[PDB]
């Protein structure tokens, strides 16, 4: 059983120029939000029941898309920019000056503005993130089927929520799901940036973020 | 090593 | 209107050296690009889009479109991929050619999943049509029109799923949740292909090369 | 050129 109300509670529990500023802020913010992601995941029904090694696999496989989804939704208010968890507003000129111009543009066009235009709410965000968390494709899971079953419960509850809350939008549930391919390829490009930040020494060492990159 | 995540999950 | 029957019609109308798999991958992808164009024309309303947008959509999606097709074609293969050349790529061979990791992902994330749910040709065609009408593609003169066509496809697929598999209320969602894997597998296959190009494995002057250098 | 696709779409 997978109540959207618990998933909303999880969301609300955790979520209220130098060319070098965006990269510094992105590394700080990503690390900060990893500790917070663990508290979020534990509040998702049944995640803490999973074997420890599976919880580890799922967060290692999903943290990046999980965080990208969150800062994208948080940015619905920002005029043409990203709101990092460090409070820094990355805008277009700064992002291009920092070497992350192209992914800046994709994040706004493929995630933030689409989230903004459909008025994706925090229940919908949280269900999509729960779906990403419960990723049955993750490698090494001791029981991919129970993770798949949990994923199924999430999007079942999500669909029923959308049909009950937005009765006039029958395609809304599909539209939410169809934003996950974008999230997948944006996550890969963001990750590629991190590895380059690591290679050149922009990432602080000995952090939880560095563990995600080294594990 | 790389057990930051493990210890956080364990409470 | 976006009748699921037309989409199935489009599907049915078109469908040991370490060095063999890469040679065959390149020959197969190039071959299937020509067939892909004929497929796309059979998708309702695609041919009515401006030419430049039709070009943008096929250049943005041909790779995932072809991967969806050989993955579904491989349901019958035992632990392997059936390429359009007729070569059955199996695991040891894939690893000896440098495509071992992606081989494993395609089998676990696409072929096996297509097989276990018995994805039918109408479902495959509707997923490919959704991929085709990708409103995120860069440079579309009118993304909103492409998004509208996408929407018509998944409305039709959903209703198809509900009337053919009444007992499986999650089937429509399950079909769509295979697109994120198709996205990252496509990106990995594309990275292989740019490497094959770099090192001179790709034949020159082909339709595949046009996709890589347009 | 890169018009292989364009000519086939006709
Ligand atoms: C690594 C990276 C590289 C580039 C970008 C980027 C840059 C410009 C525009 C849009 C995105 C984001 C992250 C990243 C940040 C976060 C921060 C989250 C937060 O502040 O809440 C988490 C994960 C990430 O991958
Ligand atoms: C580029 C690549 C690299 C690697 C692989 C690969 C390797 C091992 C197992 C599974 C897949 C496939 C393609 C590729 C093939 C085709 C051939 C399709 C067909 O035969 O129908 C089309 C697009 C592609 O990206
Ligand atoms: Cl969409
Ligand atoms: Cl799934």
């Amino acid at each position: 059983d997978m109540p959207v109300e618990r998933i909303l509670e999880a969301e609300l529990a955790v979520e209220p120029s130098s060319p070098n500023d965006p990269v510094t802020n992105i590394c700080q913010a990503a690390d900060k939000q990893l500790f917070t992601l663990v508290e979020w995941a534990k509040r998702i029904p049944h995640f803490s029941e999973l074997p420890l090694d599976d919880q580890v696999i799922l967060l290692r496989a999903g943290w990046n898309e999980l965080l990208i989804a969150s800062f994208s939704h948080r940015s619905i208010a920002v005029k043409d920019g990203i709101l990092l968890a460090t409070g820094l507003h990355v805008h277009r000129n700064s992002a291009h000056s920092a070497g992350v111009g192209a992914i800046f543009d994709r994040v706004l066009t493929e995630l933030v503005s689409k989230m903004r235009d459909m008025q994706m709410d925090k229940t919908e965000l949280g269900c999509l993130r729960a779906i990403v968390l419960f990723n049955p494709d993750s490698k090494g899971l001791s029981n991919p089927a129970e993770v798949e079953a949990l994923r199924e419960k999430v999007y079942a509850s999500l669909e029923a929520y959308c049909k009950h809350k937005y009765p006039e939008q029958p395609g809304r549930f599909a539209k939410l799901l169809l934003r996950l391919p974008a999230l997948r390829s944006i996550g890969l490009k963001c990750l590629e940036h991190l590895f380059f930040f690591k290679l050149i020494g922009d990432t602080p060492i000995d952090t939880f973020l560095m563990e995600m990159l080294e594990a | 090593k790389h057990k930051i995540l493990h210890r956080l999950l364990q409470d």
